[PDB]
């Protein structure tokens, strides 16, 4: 089972504050430390601080401005990081990780994408991408889905509820007019579609939405 | 039943407890501190053993006030436990020699 | 606080080769170095602990070595799934610190792009907008150019492009080029053309559709 | 005797910015570094002791960090009253020594 569970995303207005969570499962010991690590897009890993839940003591990276406050709840096995008075410098993925007191990060959470913006949460519009009637195929056919008009990042795109993994590309999103757009592409043997269903699944955590879109030929 | 042997055994179990608690608390005390090396539990137990025996290599040591206070507890517990073992050995020898000379 | 220098910042190798990442600590730290792999959009994953010790479930081609200030992560016979960023991390002294990371790149054989053009969907037009999407998939090397033409005339406004990082499945790249119009402007034209230019052929690869 | 190098000798920043002064010791001195501020015609004033510990009455935008040979004094959101010379001082080994100073300009 996934050892550390964190929400996919949080949207925070400048100057506001947000409490991130990290729920632990698996073996727990009195020597466990929970660490938090910040990664800005296209950059490295930056250690924020650590907490020992068994005792509640937290330490912080001295070299950076303290925007975090770490707490832990033993009953719910959950670690929290209160980020305070955020600016755009604080937009990033925040990971939690567990260290068994022997110095290395055995396991990491999936990360919470925090976006600091005044813009409003907008779920995405998902549109199919099927070839026009004049396109010719070979032994493979390429289909896709367009995910347009969403905010903030990220979305997760899967194919046939994750069952379809080979032949997928999901492109990085582009930002325009405070909205994000991306496409995903899938390539399957041409003999197999539309005979066998091909569906894209778009999860947008910041708006708690998950929509399906079957790809059918233009009829 | 003899007091010296039971006190030796008690001191042994107490020392094991102090080594484990000192390892835990030394890590707890030292992780706040830039440059500190006494910050993971396996080597902290090693450090607590060398502190309890006074066999102190210099590879690890506390740099904080509270880590040093933990250190002092481990030192005194170690020195006292081994001194207690010595004292029990002496009591055993003294009794056996009183017997060997028929007193 | 211990600086960990990972240089070079990018390593380029051919499949099957042995590769070595470097991590240098600003002071001596025994073997208290740990290595993590992070793929695109993924979370970090421990590969090697305490400079050389194996982790369960990590392919055996990964190994580590060194002690003191100089550390090496090695991969025997690189393959595509190894495309990732690689970080070292020290636990000798408080606070724990990370190296700045080395990206692994694979140099594979040239491959022409697979181009596909997609007309806007019915739902999108029903909403009142039109996006025309072109895919340039699974090409190598990364450099490539996309040209849009409408009714035979080059178009530039409304085009937004996006490139993937190198693909951990086959070491290729891909790109999406998305021409976004209003329903009206899309309706005053008929021929929509995506044109890809890549060093694998002097002639562009062209995909078109007529709205008719 | 421990040389403390403060470079650059002058730092120029805009109001509201975060600024960082550097102090490098010629050998390792743990966290035995202390920072002082001296304004024009004023006497030195302790800001940070033992590399990172706060002093009562010093504005919270002042912080310190580092250990060993490399030390940083940081100011969050510089303002005008911060215009001053800034010195580091080591107490790890006899004799105590001072850095040569960094001037802050806005
Ligand atoms: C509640 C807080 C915990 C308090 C006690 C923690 C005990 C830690 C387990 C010790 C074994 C670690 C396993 C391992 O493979 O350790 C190696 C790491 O690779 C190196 O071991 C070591 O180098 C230190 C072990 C020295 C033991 C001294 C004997 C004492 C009578
Ligand atoms: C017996 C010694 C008490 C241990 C104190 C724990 C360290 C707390 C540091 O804030």
């Amino acid at each position: 089972q996934v050892q550390l569970q964190q929400p996919g995303a949080e949207l925070v207005k400048p100057g506001a504050s947000v409490k991130l969570s990290c729920k632990a499962s698996g073996y727990t010991f009195t020597s466990d430390w929970i660490h938090w690590v910040k990664q800005r897009p296209g950059h490295g890993l930056e250690w924020i601080g650590e907490i020992i839940p068994s005792y509640g003591r937290a330490n912080y990276n001295e070299k950076i401005q303290k925007k975090a406050t770490l707490t832990a709840d033993k009953s719910s096995s959950t670690a929290f990081m209160q980020l305070s008075s955020l600016t755009s410098e604080d937009s990033a993925v925040y990971y939690c990780a567990r260290e068994r007191g022997d110095g290395y990060f055995a396991v990491w959470g999936a990360g919470t994408t925090v976006t600091v913006s005044s813009a409003k949460t907008t779920p995405p519009s998902v549109y199919p991408l099927a070839p026009g009637s004049a396109a010719q195929t070979n032994s493979m056919v390429t289909l896709g889905c367009l995910v347009k008009g969403y905010f903030p990042e990220p979305v997760t795109v899967t194919w046939n509820s994750g069952s379809l993994s080979s032949g997928v590309h999901t492109f990085p999103a582009v930002l325009q007019s405070d909205l994000y757009t991306l496409s995903s592409s899938v390539t399957v043997p041409s003999s197999s579609w539309p005979s066998e269903t091909v569906t894209c699944n778009v999860a947008h955590p910041a708006s708690s939405t998950k929509v399906d879109k079957k790809i059918v030929p233009r009829d | 039943s003899a007091l010296h042997w039971r006190a030796a055994g008690a001191a042994t179990v107490l020392l094991v407890i102090v080594l484990l608690a000192g390892s835990y608390l030394a890590v707890l005390a030292e992780r706040g501190a830039p440059g500190a090396q006494l910050i993971t539990y396996p080597r902290a137990l090693w450090w607590s053993v060398e502190t309890a025996t006074t066999v102190c290599y210099g590879d690890l040591y506390p740099v904080t006030l509270w880590g040093r206070c933990v250190a002092v507890v481990v030192m005194v517990a170690g020195i006292t436990s081994f001194g207690l073992v010595t004292a029990a050995l002496a009591t055993w020898f003294v009794g056996r020699e009183q017997e060997r000379r028929g007193h | 606080d211990i600086l960990l220098t990972q240089s070079p910042a990018i390593l380029s190798v051919s499949p099957g080769e042995r590769v070595s990442f470097s991590c240098r600590a600003s002071q001596s730290i025994g073997t208290d170095i740990h290595w993590y792999q992070q793929r695109t959009n993924g979370s970090p994953r421990l590969l090697i602990k305490y400079a050389s010790e194996s982790i369960s479930g990590i392919p055996s081609r990964f190994s580590g070595s060194g002690s003191g200030t100089d550390f090496t992560l090695s991969i025997n016979s690189v393959e595509s799934e190894d495309i990732a960023n690689y970080y070292c991390q020290q636990s000798n002294r408080w606070p724990f610190t990370f190296g700045s990371g080395t990206k692994l790149e694979i140099k594979r054989a040239d491959a022409a792009p697979t181009v596909s053009i997609f007309p806007p969907s019915s739902e999108q037009l029903t909403s009142g907008g039109a996006s025309v999407v072109c895919f340039l998939n699974n090409f190598y090397p990364k450099d490539i150019n996309v040209k849009w033409k409408i009714d035979g005339s080059e178009r530039q406004n409304g085009v937004l492009n996006s490139w993937t990082d190198q693909d951990s499945k086959d070491s290729t790249y891909s790109m999406s080029s998305t021409l976004t119009l209003t329903k009206d402007e899309y309706e005053r034209h008929n021929s929509y053309t995506c044109e890809a230019t890549h060093k694998t052929s002097t002639s562009p690869i062209v995909k078109s559709f007529n709205r008719n």
